């Protein structure tokens, strides 16, 4: 019955922990994500207005 | 048909269309007697909900021709079976991303196949990473 | 009726009109069969939707006020948009049938619709 | 002799538990980790797509 | 003519399918008698718990001969129903041989009484007329026979086979074993999976998205305890005797049902 | 104010309006029901059962099974169940002629059986139709 519970105990804070360190790294993954994501929209962005005005000017042309 | 079939495609396109080519018959005769046998073993129904996202690939948006890397990437992507998880419906929505993720991404997979034209080994891997970077993307 | 003609919007109305008129017409020798009860929830659905979606197509025109005597109503094309959209959204499945039934804005239809609760209440 | 027999029982229930205890806080950690990099992914793709809305 | 015939068989499907509707009636009908004979069958067994008690429908001897009753459909047109049961019907008799205990054939049904009647190098015990609308009187005949034969030591483990009607665009044939009635009251297939007797699902026939569809759902009919103060009027064996004809009786009478 | 009846056939609820009294057979012989009943459960033989509601009393012969009867009520399982009056005396009579003749030919050991059992339930059809 110890060797038991203490296992339990050890085992179970092992996994609670480490779920949670998981979470905080994720947090981290998440958090480069979001970054990476409005970076690209920002560029993106970009694209749409650089290429319309390469249109307007060659309907100018 | 077409009578000059294959000395008209190119090496990159023979090797990657030899694979469609082939899935599409199967999938004319697994579509025959579906809702006969109408309780498909996944021998019979993976090879049946593969080939729906097969004919997906064969869609295109009128006067937006694709490029023959394009096509390459396309067909090569769909026959492997990374589109397999994918609702029909997200297919199309898909590839257009990735299409455009490795124009702007992996411009070394286009100068493979405009250069070389062929399948190579280096370009088959070049694109893999693309895909796995580019499905990873696509899910969040 | 193509979705670069007609815009996004209105082509996927269309697209879904059809095919909830579509499943009804398919769905009338079964309900007769099964009646309406034994229908899946998704068809209870698609039943009573299209039958909206059949009397909302239907309207009083301006030609017939002297036959009919009910005035017409001539209605544009996004007031016609706009109505089949909360026909299949279900935002109006509480409303009766014969709401929809010669109205012609979709507004006009939950007018009809409460004058219709009124006028069974008195 | 009865209070060191509970000793020891307690002592060895007490394990049991805290290496229960230790498990769970794992899982949780492992969890949280998930949704936090699922936040940031997301959160970042969305940024975009209303940006990229905006510069179109 | 072309015409004429694709009204015609338009009128026959949807006959067919009015006639399936009513046969799924005529289950459910039926239900508060299964329903209320598993809770006895189970109260009957957790009261007895009594090393002594053998009842002869449910007594085990060795399998030297075994009787298989072929539930056929009534009459022809109907795909591959009747084909695929035959042919099914073959492989356990093929199986008996590799095995050789003796088979033994009740027919039940047109197609299958004209199909061991042109074939005579098959023993049968007798040649049932199929029906639609089954009653109890007709599922009776067919267990005064089995139930007659069974209690003789001639046959034993007689099983039956018969298409659970599982989907409309396929129904394969499933062969259970109906003697010697479990005294758990369990009923279980031949290759060797029970369901408990207390949990069985009825088939209804609804419509998912457009087309026409069936689902078979399992409902629990849970087994209220038996009253504390019970008086049994027989003796527990005898009552349990009195009963298990009943259980046979009704479990003939669904595996001919759903078949039809 | 009375106990309740449900006989039921495995396809067939048969009787299910609500009575004073009935009597059925069984396997020790006879039994009779009158209402707030003790909870007893009785393996019911083939033969006829007696009902008495108010005014009038009736047979209907059924086919053996079971027959527990509850607090404030009974409920029988017969595979079988006919009423009296609803069979035509004289063609039940002349079925359980048929039986009896071939019964008397009828031999060996199941084939009896089926005979005996099937003479049992012949002969009780018109003890339900005369009574």
């Amino acid at each position: 019955t110890i060797r038991n519970s203490e296992e339990l105990r050890g085992k179970a804070i092992e996994q609670l922990e480490k779920a949670r360190a998981r979470l905080k790294k994720v947090e981290m993954d998440a958090d480069q994500f979001r970054v990476n994501g409005y970076s690209e929209i920002e560029r993106e962005k970009m694209n749409l207005i650089n290429s319309t005005y390469k249109t307007l000017e060659q309907f100018e042309n | 048909v077409s009578r000059v079939g294959s000395a008209a495609q190119i090496k990159a396109m023979k090797k990657v269309a030899g694979k469609l080519k082939l899935e599409l018959a199967q999938f004319a005769e697994l579509e025959a007697f579906a809702q006969f046998a109408s309780d498909l073993d996944k021998a019979t129904q993976n090879q049946l909900a593969r080939g729906q996202r097969l004919r997906e690939l064969l869609k295109q948006p009128q006067s937006a021709p694709l490029t023959v890397e394009e096509q390459v990437m396309t067909i090569y992507t769909g026959t492997n079976g990374y589109l397999d998880s994918l609702e029909l419906d997200q297919v199309r929505k898909y590839l257009v991303e990735l299409r455009t993720y490795v124009k702007t991404n992996k411009p070394e997979f286009q100068e493979i196949i405009s250069s070389t034209k062929t399948f190579t080994e280096e370009a088959e891997a070049l694109l893999k990473e693309a895909i796995q970077e580019q499905m990873e993307r696509f899910l969040l | 009726l193509q979705p670069r003609i007609v815009g996004e919007e209105h082509y996927e109305i269309a697209q879904r009109v059809k095919e909830t008129l579509q499943r009804y017409k398919e769905l009338q020798d079964i309900i007769a069969i099964l009646g309406l009860d034994e229908l899946s929830e998704e068809d209870r659905l698609t039943v009573a939707r299209a039958r909206k979606i059949e009397r909302f197509l239907s309207q009083p025109f301006f030609v017939a006020e002297v036959f009919t005597g009910s005035p017409g109503k001539y209605v544009g094309l996004a007031e016609t948009i706009r109505g089949f959209q909360l026909i299949l959204s279900g935002e109006l499945d509480s409303l009766p049938e014969q709401a929809f039934y010669l109205v012609g804005n979709i507004d006009e239809a939950t007018a009809k619709a409460m004058n219709l609760e009124m006028e069974s209440k008195l | 002799l009865g209070d060191f027999m509970d000793k020891r029982d307690a002592s060895i229930k007490e394990q049991l538990s805290g290496v229960k205890d230790t498990s769970s806080e794992v899982k949780q950690l492992e969890e949280q980790a998930n949704a936090v990099m699922r936040a940031a992914r997301a959160e970042i793709s969305a940024a975009l797509n209303k940006m990229k809305k905006e510069t179109q | 003519s072309v015409k004429n015939t694709q009204k015609i068989t338009e009128a026959m499907k949807l006959v067919a399918a009015a006639k399936v509707r009513r046969a799924q009636e005529a289950v459910v009908n039926g239900r508060p008698f299964s329903e209320t004979l598993v809770e006895v069958l189970y109260n009957m067994n957790e009261q007895l718990q009594t090393e002594d008690v053998d009842v002869p429908l449910t007594k085990i001897r060795t399998v030297k001969k075994v009787a298989l009753m072929v539930v056929t459909g009534d009459r022809g047109l109907c795909g591959g129903f009747n084909n695929m049961l035959l042919k099914k019907a073959e492989s356990r008799i093929a199986e008996l041989k590799k095995l050789g205990v003796d088979y033994t054939i009740i027919s039940i049904g047109k197609k299958g009484n004209t199909y061991f009647i042109r074939r005579p190098e098959i023993p049968v015990d007798r040649y049932f007329d199929g029906t639609n609308l089954p009653t109890a009187k007709e599922a009776q005949a067919i267990a005064d026979d089995v139930f007659s034969l069974f209690v003789s030591e001639e046959v034993d483990k007689v099983e039956m086979l018969y298409t659970k009607f599982v989907s409309l665009v396929k129904s394969d044939p499933v062969i259970h074993t109906l003697l010697p009635l479990s005294p758990k009251g369990e009923i279980c297939d031949i290759n060797g999976k029970c369901v408990d007797a207390a949990e069985d699902e009825l088939f209804r026939l609804t419509t998912k998205e457009g087309k026409l569809t069936v689902e078979r759902d399992m409902i629990k009919t849970e087994t209220p305890a038996f009253s504390p103060i019970l008086e049994f009027e027989q003796d527990p064996a005898q009552i349990l005797d009195a009963l298990l004809p009943l259980y046979l009786n009704s479990q003939i009478l669904r595996a001919l049902q759903e078949s039809l | 104010m009375t106990l309740n009846l449900c006989v039921l056939t495995p396809n067939r609820s048969i009787w299910n309006s609500e009575v004073k009294e009935i009597i059925l057979s069984t396997n020790s012989g006879q039994i009779g029901v009158l209402p707030n009943h003790a909870p007893t459960a009785t393996a019911v033989d083939i033969g006829i059962l007696r009902i008495r509601l108010n005014d009038q009393w009736l047979t209907l012969a059924l086919m053996g099974g079971f027959a527990r009867i509850g607090n404030n009520e009974i409920t029988i399982l017969v595979n079988d169940a006919e009423r009296g009056s609803d069979i035509d005396p004289q063609e039940a009579q002349q079925t359980l002629e048929i039986a009896e003749a071939n019964l008397r030919k009828a031999e060996g050991k199941r084939q009896k059986i089926e005979a005996n059992l099937a003479l049992r339930r012949a002969r009780t059809r018109v003890e339900a139709s005369n009574t």
